[PDB]
Formats: structure tokens, sequence, C-alpha cells
RNA sequence: GAGUGGUGGCCACUAUUAUUGGGCCUAAAGCGGCCGUAGCCGGGCCCGUAAGUCCCUGGCGAAAUCCCACGGCUCAACCGUGGG
RNA sequence: CCCGGGUAGUCCUGGCUGUAAAGGAUGCGGGCUAGGUGUCGGGCGAGCUUCGAGCUCGCCCGGUGCCGUAGGGAAGCCGUUAA
């Protein structure tokens, strides 16, 4: 169920059993990376990268290659990046929050009595908390990062 | 092929269903309208009248039970057992006729046929309780719970029912050898059904 | 001798003294004795004969 | 702790007065010619003994199993309770 | 029987009207699909399947 | 009501803290070991 | 959140035989569930089963038979000598010889019976009878 | 079984059955107490049992379980009604309870052991204590439960010679049908002779339902009915 | 039965303390609601380790007390020699 | 208790108090176990249409009601929105 609003909603991709590109999709690894290296210079998410892949130059998910580098693992978007020098410097989900989180908080300065939003907030910062934890823990982040609204 | 042509069957509407469903009838079930009224297929009407015809001629005539509480079925059973020689009961099914022996008119059958569950369900409940096979007729909206042979049918219309009954007797008759052939049966359908 | 427990043709369990069980000829051949425990014929199960092969209630 | 007491050989009935254990009693002490129930009740208990022995001992497995099964039979045809080929059942 | 996970999507060859490009498009979208030449729109996207402004030539499997 | 808790192969120190706790509610087991009943007896625990 | 795929397996297949299913889909599949069903097919509780690859943990399906009185995880696993087994069966069985206790070994997954004969304990996983 | 031969002779001969499957009795097509179970079969008629099993009506194998007085409410003072239980069987495989009810507490006996015949019940029997391998039928063949009301009962096999380790009314029921060793475990009020007895007679049926393999019925000595020597 | 009754205590009765093995809508009993720290409980596959866990074998856990067979007091209780 | 009047309070701003038959008198997460029939949101298919963000029928997912099978319970009753 949903973390906090216990929900039940079921949603989501249903991805085909496959292990090879299909025999209609004619790019190869190489055109692949450099369009990905081109739409993030664009200016957009790991998601949104995906997104335009798919729906626009008709490439199922990059995860379809072996890496040329590395057989033992799979090609990834952030993969791709990371070989290139463009890979974020803070895990996005996280990043996406605490900018959720900044909007949030100068609307509740003008408005102190809207008590429903301030538990919005609330439960953000308890999710901002848990993925802190977990990436501390696996070293994507320093062992002296602290979240502070005030910086 | 046929025991009858099929465009005798759909006048007769043997084929038209009720705006309910029940999961274990959709084997029978042929389409749905677009007024949501569910359609039977009439092919297996006519394997499954062949098969119980089959199954029904090996008892013993008067040990043969039909009901209908249904006003449209009453003279269907009674000119069937007038015809095959088995005991016929419509209307009103007095509460344990075959489970109370100090009643007057108590009787064991060794086979019952039942015109619709629904509206028959004391008999089929007492039914239950002897132990014998049940053969029901079954639309679209009736369970198949203790039925041991099923006729998919409509079994609310006159014309329906008249035809139906007249069929069963005709093969069962056939079936015993009482008709050397199926062109001998000169009874026509007419008889069989209620007028005005 | 001893004598014989019935079972049941669709799934095969014994038959219990006392339950509402059926058993009858094959309606389309006539050749085997087909039975059906009381849980069966509540679910309808569907039973084949061993013969001739038809199948269902 | 405790140092040793000497406990009872025979063991009394969990309830006084029932019916059907009295008139079973009744005769055996008829019968026998016995002075007391203590007596009879002290037999009683040997018999119950040997039965729990013979219980155990179906149950295990092992090496002294075996030495202890031959010779509880070996005992019990000394007294004369069992013939020379039986068995532990 | 449904076991195992099956989309009801497709992907599509598609023919632009006005540039003559063919291309591969995803019909359920989530963005503006457009031309990869002259720019003009392919596929509008809506809550579920994509309207398709372009002439359908195949359907992928 | 869950299932009776707690159940793991690791959690001894807590169901015997569970069953410590509830054992004071039994008005047998106070009475005992607090000695209540020889706080207030006029015969001072003697038969006679 | 789940937390023990083998006992959903179990208690799905009790549960099943209880309404006289004939087969069951096992939906997330791992080698333990796969050596319990080993076990259970050789001892004649249960029918073929074969493995269905998805792009998950894939899924066993198994047919079913009508034999089975009652099936269950043991939680937590306890461990046992090689020389204890009558009281376990005593808690679970229902006589001397009616069942069998599945039993995770260093020599691999087998019956109470098997380890027994072995000379061997490990660790009671599950109960079949 | 002279006497008893005998009796179900004379009852034979002077009865007019009513259902059909006294008629099967009445003509020598069912033989034997067996053949009347398994098939779904109404048992409406008590001759049926009289003459098939004619040693249920001796008084060794007939028991009074309880009678109990009840009253119902009335602006002229209370009517009293008589509630008999009873037990009958025939200390090999078969056995039967009932309930009465009269205004004396005759009619209500007599509709009682009356009542006990008509829901007779054929039972398993075996050895399978760990410390009793015997294979003779003198225990359950294993552990069974029943219920009825607030009342759970669980039956435990036992070794030869321990005896009905199980309250007063258990004891004469399982005597009725042919048992001598059992343990067993209860829950509930014990003390609602109705209930009790009716958990124990269900527990006894549902030896029935536990699924067994050929090698088991070698293994336990598994009898059904009569153990026929 | 040379004993048999009274009073007080512990165990059983009692699944009225519940690991085996109890309860919490209406009978005693779900915090007014939610977030989260320690603790407990934790998804699938491959390789390594061997702490937990299982098997074998060395050194220990006095005697008395307990169970079994044999032997000595008339038998026994008791006592000795061996096995556990 | 009924009728004619009437202070605090009921309303706003800044604080304190932390209580209700605050009751679904039913703690929360996960897997599984017949059906039937209404209704709200989203999606898909088909047919109408005054071309409307319109109407009718069927199916999937998530909410919200009722009847009910196995099972449960001292019973009242609960029964894939489980007790
Ligand atoms: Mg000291
Ligand atoms: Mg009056
Ligand atoms: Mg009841
Ligand atoms: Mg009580
Ligand atoms: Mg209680
Ligand atoms: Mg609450
Ligand atoms: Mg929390
Ligand atoms: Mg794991
Ligand atoms: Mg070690
Ligand atoms: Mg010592
Ligand atoms: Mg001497
Ligand atoms: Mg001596
Ligand atoms: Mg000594
Ligand atoms: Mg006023
Ligand atoms: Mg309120
Ligand atoms: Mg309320
Ligand atoms: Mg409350
Ligand atoms: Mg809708
Ligand atoms: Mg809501
Ligand atoms: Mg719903
Ligand atoms: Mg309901
Ligand atoms: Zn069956
Ligand atoms: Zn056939
Ligand atoms: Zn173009
Ligand atoms: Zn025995």
């Amino acid at each position: 169920a949903r973390m906090h609003a216990r929900k039940r909603g079921k949603s989501g991709s249903k991805r085909p059993p496959r292990t090879a590109p299909p025999i209609w999709l004619e790019y190869t690894v190489e055109d692949i990376e450099n369009l990905v290296v081109k739409l993030r210079k664009e200016g957009y998410s790991t998601a949104m990268i995906g997104t335009i892949l798919r729906d626009q130059y008709g490439i199922p998910t990059v995860k379809l290659f072996r890496d040329p580098d590395n057989p033992n693992r799979k090609l990834t978007i952030t993969r791709i990046l990371e070989k290139h020098g463009l890979a974020p410097e803070i895990p996005e989900d996280l990043m996406f929050l605490i900018k959720r989180a900044v909007n949030l908080r100068k609307h509740l300065e003008q408005h102190p009595k809207d008590l429903h939003s301030m538990r919005g907030l609330q439960l953000i910062e308890s999710k901002i908390r848990r993925l802190v934890k977990y990436y501390k823990r696996k070293g994507k982040l320093p062992k002296d990062w602290r979240y502070d609204p005030e910086q | 092929e046929y025991l009858v042509p099929l465009d005798q069957y759909l006048a007769a509407g043997v084929h038209i269903g009720t705006q309910q469903k029940t999961k274990d009838m959709k084997k029978f079930i042929y389409r749905v309208r677009q007024d949501g009224l569910y359609v039977l297929d009439v092919r297996k009407t006519d394997e499954r009248l062949k098969v119980a015809g089959k199954f029904l001629a090996r008892f013993d005539p008067q040990s043969i039970l039909a009901v209908s509480v249904r006003l449209y079925g009453q003279k269907p059973v009674k000119k069937f057992g007038e015809v095959t020689g088995a005991r016929a009961i419509p209307g009103r099914f007095l509460p344990g006729t075959m489970t109370n022996p100090a009643v007057k008119n108590f009787f064991e059958p060794d086979v019952i046929i039942i015109t619709d569950p629904r509206a028959d369900h004391q008999a089929m409940k007492e039914a239950i309780e002897i132990g014998i096979p049940i053969v029901a007729l079954v639309d679209t909206e009736n369970l198949l719970s203790y039925v041991d042979l099923a006729i998919p049918t409509n079994n609310k219309g006159r014309k329906a029912l008249a035809l139906i009954y007249w069929i069963l007797a005709r093969e069962i008759l056939y079936n015993r050898g009482e008709i050397s052939s199926r062109e001998e049966f000169k009874i026509p359908v007419e008889e069989f059904e209620m007028k005005i | 001798l001893k004598f014989e427990i019935p079972v049941c043709t669709s799934c095969g369990r014994e038959i219990t003294p006392r339950e509402h069980a059926t058993h009858f000829v094959c309606p389309n051949c006539g050749e085997a004795i087909i039975w059906r425990c009381e849980t069966c014929r509540l679910l309808a199960k569907p039973y084949k004969c061993p013969k001739c092969g038809w199948e269902g209630p | 702790g405790d140092p040793k007491r000497q406990r009872k050989k025979y063991e009394t009935p969990p309830h006084p007065w029932i019916k059907e254990r009295l008139d079973r009693e009744r005769v055996l002490m008829d019968k026998y010619e016995l002075k007391n129930k203590k007596e009879l009740w002290k037999h009683e208990t040997q018999l119950k003994n040997f039965r729990r022995r013979a219980r155990r001992l179906l149950a295990a497995r092992g090496k002294q199993a075996e030495i202890e099964r031959e010779q509880l039979l070996a005992r019990l045809k000394r007294l004369g309770l069992l013939p020379e080929d039986a068995v532990l059942d | 029987r449904n076991v195992i996970p099956m989309p009801r999507s497709r992907f599509l060859r598609v023919k632009c009207i006005d540039c003559g490009n063919e291309q591969i498009v995803f019909s359920h979208p989530a963005t503006r699909v457009r031309c990869n030449v002259c720019g003009a729109t392919l596929v509008e996207p809506t809550g579920g399947k994509g309207i398709i402004r372009a002439k359908i030539l195949e359907v992928l499997e | 009501p869950g299932k009776k808790a707690p159940n793991g192969e690791f959690a001894g120190r807590k169901l015997k803290l569970k069953r410590k706790k509830f054992r004071w509610s039994d008005i047998r087991y106070k009475r005992r070991v607090l000695r209540l009943k020889e706080k207030s007896d006029p015969l001072e625990g003697a038969p006679q | 959140t789940l937390l023990d795929p083998l006992a959903n397996a179990l208690s799905h297949i009790t549960n099943s035989e209880r309404v006289g299913k004939r087969e069951v889909y096992i939906k997330p599949a791992s080698k333990l569930i796969g050596e319990v069903l080993r076990v259970m097919q050789k001892y004649g509780y249960i029918g073929e089963f074969e493995f269905i690859d998805d792009g998950r943990a894939g899924v066993y399906r198994v047919q079913l038979l009508g034999k089975i009185n009652k099936a269950g995880a043991i939680k937590p696993r306890f461990p046992v000598k090689a020389r204890d087994y009558e009281r376990w069966e005593k808690r679970f069985l229902p006589a001397f010889e009616f069942g069998i206790l599945i039993v995770s070994t260093s020599q691999g997954v087998m019956s109470h019976k098997e380890a027994r004969e072995k000379g061997i304990g490990g660790r009671l996983i599950a109960y079949v009878y | 079984s002279q006497e008893w031969k005998e009796y179900a002779k004379r009852v034979l001969d002077e009865w007019q059955p009513k259902t059909k499957l006294g008629m099967l009795v009445k003509e020598g097509q069912i033989t034997d107490i067996h053949e009347i179970f398994r098939k779904g079969y109404q048992i409406k008629e008590p001759e049926i049992i009289d003459v098939l099993l004619p040693e249920v009506n001796a008084r060794e194998n007939q028991e009074i379980l309880d009678i109990a007085l009840t009253v119902r409410m009335t602006d002229s003072g209370r009517r009293v009604r008589f509630r008999v239980l009873a037990a009958v069987g025939n200390r090999d495989g078969y056995v039967g309870l009932g309930i009465g009810h009269g205004r004396e507490v005759g009619i209500a006996i007599r509709k009682a052991i009356n009542y006990a015949k008509l829901n007779i019940i054929e039972i398993k029997r075996g050895c399978g204590s760990w410390e009793c391998r015997c294979r003779r039928p003198h225990s359950v063949p294993f552990t069974v439960e029943g219920k009825e009301g607030s009342v759970r009962v669980k039956l435990i096999p036992g070794p030869r010679g321990l005896g009905l380790v199980i309250g007063d009314v258990g004891k004469k029921i399982l005597r009725l049908a042919g048992i001598q060793d059992v343990w067993s475990q209860t829950l509930g009020e014990t003390r609602t002779t109705v209930n009790f007895a009716k958990a124990v007679f269900n527990a006894l049926y549902n030896t029935n339902k536990v699924v067994v393999t050929p090698e088991m019925i070698e293994r336990y000595g598994i009898v059904v009915g009569r153990a026929m020597p």
C-alpha cells in the first residue's frame, strides 16, 4: 500500500519478458549513447530522457543492450551518463523532493494557519530523511552531508 | 443433423435468455446483444436433448417424475406424462411429498426433471435429500448447483417449453423402441402448449 | 473378503456414510457408473465418462 | 536441598467412590481372600509398572534399549507370567 | 494464460503527411510526438491512447 | 488483533518480559510474592 | 509486506485443495520452493509441476490430486538433532508414521525419514500429511 | 446370536415396508448392514436396522445418556416437557445417537431410542499409537476432532490396555462403538451433556474424512465396520 | 482400617498466565488520530566464508540420590556387583 | 417540564486546556479462499447521436452499498470492504 495514505493503487507498466532488442529496431549502441548525451545536454531528467526515447524514437528501454565495457551488466541511462561525466551529483529523487520542500516552506511563511498543507511538509521531510539514511549507507552521499532547510 | 430445423428453434424463442448472467452458465452462452440481453447457443441444446433422450429411456417408465410450478409449463408436463407414462405434478408441490411417508400421495421416484430451479426449489431440495439424479432446464440466470444433467434453454416462454417437452417425449419413445422411426410420431406440438 | 468403498469420479475421494452423494449410469453410453460426492455437486464440478469420454453435468 | 525420603510402593484411586470400580474390586477381594484394599492396590501397581516399561521400550532404539528389552522379557518368564516363546507385545 | 504480463500498447510505423519521413512511435505517449525531420506533430497525448495524426503503415510486434 | 507476538527466533528477551509483565495481573501470584497475607494475619502464619 | 515466500505457497495449496482446485500457480518462485515441491512429489502428494519464466523471480505451475489433508510451514525454523524426531512428530503429525516433516540439512532438503536413516539433524521447515 | 437371529426373522415376516429401501430389504435384495451406507439413501423406517443389525435391541447395547425436564410459561402455570438423550450400537463398528421428547418419561425414552437407530453411522478403527503398534482395531487409527456448540473434542490413539481416558459420556459412546483405548483433550463447557455427546459422535464420524493409502491400511490395521475374523 | 477425622501451606484441578497453548464488535480488554528512534521481522539469482546450525571424536561435569538385571539379609524395605 | 424576559457564552484576532457513546464500541502491512446485483473516478471496445466535456451496452483497475456459497461464532450475525 501507499506509504502514508494506505491506498492500494495498482497502475504501472507491464514489461514483456525478452532478452535481445527486437528485429525492427535499427539503432546501434553508439547512436543510442549519442542520443542520450544530446538529450541530457538539452536539460532533461533521467526519467524524461527515457520517455522521449520510447515515445519519439521507438526505443524500448536502453536496458536491452549489454554494456560494451563491462559484459557483466546491462546498460542504463545513469551508467551511460557516468561514462561521459554528466551524471547527477545528488540522486534525482532526493533532489526533486528537496525542491518540493523549498517551495512549500515559503508558502507556509505567508500562510501560518494552513495546517493541512503543513502535514504534507512533515511527510515530505520524513521521505527525505529515509532516503538520506539509505544513500549514506551506500556511500552515494558524504558522511558529513546534512539536510537543513535554512541552507 | 438436428432433431428440428434451427428456424423452428428460433421462432419458438428457445435461444432468448434474460438480462442476468452466471459464471457457470457461460459455457452455453453464445453472445450478448447491445441491449444487455444474453443469447443461448442452439446446437448445445440439440446435443443435450439427444443425450437426455438416451438417458431417460433406460429407466422404468413409472419411476420418472416431472414437475412445474410456473403456469406456462403445466400443460407441457401433463402432456409429457400422458405420452411417456411418467408421473407429472403441475402446480404447487406439497412439502414432504418425497420425505414424509405418512402423507397420502407419498412417492419416491428414480429420476426427476426440473422445469426451473428457481421456481421449483422445494422439489429440488427434497430430491437432494433422497440421492437421485437430477435433470433440469437452465436459463442464463440459473445456477448449476446440484444439477447432474443440464439442458440449456429458455424455460419461461410458452412456445419454448411446449417445443422442449414435445421433442423430449419423442426422443424417449424413439430410444425405447416404441416407435420404429421418427416420422411415425404424429402428435402436433400445438397440443403441448397452453392456449389463450 | 471385505467390500470396496466407492470413490467420486471427479475428485477421487471416498464417499462418507451419510453424505448427499449420487450415482448413475453414463448418460451418453450407459456402460460405466458415475459417482458424484456432495462437494462436487454443490460446486458443479465437471465429470468425464471413463469409457466414451462424454463430459459435463 | 533435601535428603532422600522413602516413598509408598502403591498408588491410591483418583476418586474414592465410583460404583463400577467398587464392584470390580469387591469381587477380586472376595475371590482371593485379601486382607485390605492396599494389598490389592500393591499388586495393581506392579502390573502398571510392567506395562509402563513395555510402552517405553517399544518406542526406543539403540544399544541399552535392547539389553533392557531382553531383561524385561527374561524377568517376566522367570516369574512364570509369560511362556518361553513370548514377545514384547 | 495471463500469468506472464503482456502490454496492451504497441509500437507503430507511421509516415509524415508533410515531410514524407517514416518513423516508429509509441501508441500511448506522455509527450507530443514530433517528426524527426521537419518538426510537425505526429501523435497528441491524452489520458490513455494517443490521437494519431499520421498515416499508419504497420503495427509492429 | 493480528497474530500473537513476538514469534521470532531471536526475540527471547521480549517474550520473557511480556510474560513477566502480565503475570502481575494474577491476584494469586501477586499476593504470594508480595506476602500480603502475612502482613495482616493476626495468627501470624500459624495453624492454631 | 511479503516476508516468507514458502509459507504463502503452502497456505495457498491447502486453501485450494479444500475447494477442489485441480492446479495452482505459486507466484514468487525460489529454489527452496522447488526442492520442497520435489520432495512432495516423491511421496505422492502432488502431480507434475513446472517452472515458468517471467522477467521476475518466476512462477510454478502445480497439479493437485486431492491427496493432501494439510500442509504448512514451521516458524521459527527450529534446529533438531539426529535422534530427536519423535517429539516433533507428536507435535505436528497424527500417528506414528503418518506424513512427513521436511528438513533442511547440510546434505540438502529431504524428508525426516531419509535424514533419520542417514543419521543427521538439521532445521525443520515444513510438514505435510 | 441365536436369539437375535430369530428376532430378526420374526420382525421381517410381519413387517409391511412403506419406503423404497425398506422394500429392498424386505425382498432380500439387501442382506448386509454395510450396503445401506455411502449412496445417499434416506433411512426412515426403524425396522431396517432391526432386521439388518438385530443386536441393537439388547439392554447391554443401549445407554440412556441423560434426562432433563424443561418448562414453558403460560397464564395457567408451567407446562413441563421431558428431553431424553440416548445412544445405541453393536460394540463392533456401528453407533447411533438420538434425542426424544414427550409429556412423560417413557414416551421420550421410546422416541429417543427410535431416533438413535435412524441416525446410525459406520466408523473406522485401528491402532496408531507411537508406544503400541499392534495392528489390531482397539483404538482410533489416527488423531481426530469434532465440535458442537462451545465444545471441542480431540481423540488420540492409545496403547492396548490403557482404558478410556475421557469423561463418562464419551466413555459410554466409545464403548458402544467397539473402542477400548483412547486419550483425549477438550475445550469448552463439557457439563452441557447434549453438546459433549454430539462432539464425540462427530469426532467418530470424522474418521471417514481422512485421506489414506493402501500401505496405511496394513500399517495401522484399519477396519471398516465389523472386524470380521 | 491400626488407623481414621480437623486446621494451615505448595503442586494439580486451571488452555484462571497460554513457547507447546488463551483472549480483546455486542461479555474484562485496540492508545481519539498519525509520524518516526532503538528493538524484533524482512523479495529473487551467482560466487566466497564458516560465527550460528548438524555429524564424528579427545578432556571434564565427586559420592549419595533415580531406572534395570543378578546376588546377600525368610521375601521385601535395605545393602553389594555391573549396565544406564 | 410549559409561557414572558435575561448575564456569561455562541462570532473575530493572539495564546492556554487535551477532553467525548473522539463508536465501524472492530490497530496496521502482505498472500490466498463461489457467485449475483447497484453506484462514483479513470481507461478500453462497440453501437447511437440534435455532433455536446452527449446517450446505451460490455470488459479492466481503484473506491462505496446490498444479498449470499465454503468456513467461523454462545448466538445476534460476519462472509474477497472477514469477525
Ligand atoms: Mg541448604
Ligand atoms: Mg393470556
Ligand atoms: Mg453449531
Ligand atoms: Mg469453562
Ligand atoms: Mg479466556
Ligand atoms: Mg482505535
Ligand atoms: Mg510508524
Ligand atoms: Mg531471502
Ligand atoms: Mg562449529
Ligand atoms: Mg554423581
Ligand atoms: Mg536368601
Ligand atoms: Mg531381590
Ligand atoms: Mg546401594
Ligand atoms: Mg428571548
Ligand atoms: Mg463523530
Ligand atoms: Mg455507530
Ligand atoms: Mg475505544
Ligand atoms: Mg464508469
Ligand atoms: Mg475515500
Ligand atoms: Mg469493490
Ligand atoms: Mg452477508
Ligand atoms: Zn467429488
Ligand atoms: Zn460413456
Ligand atoms: Zn515531416
Ligand atoms: Zn495397539
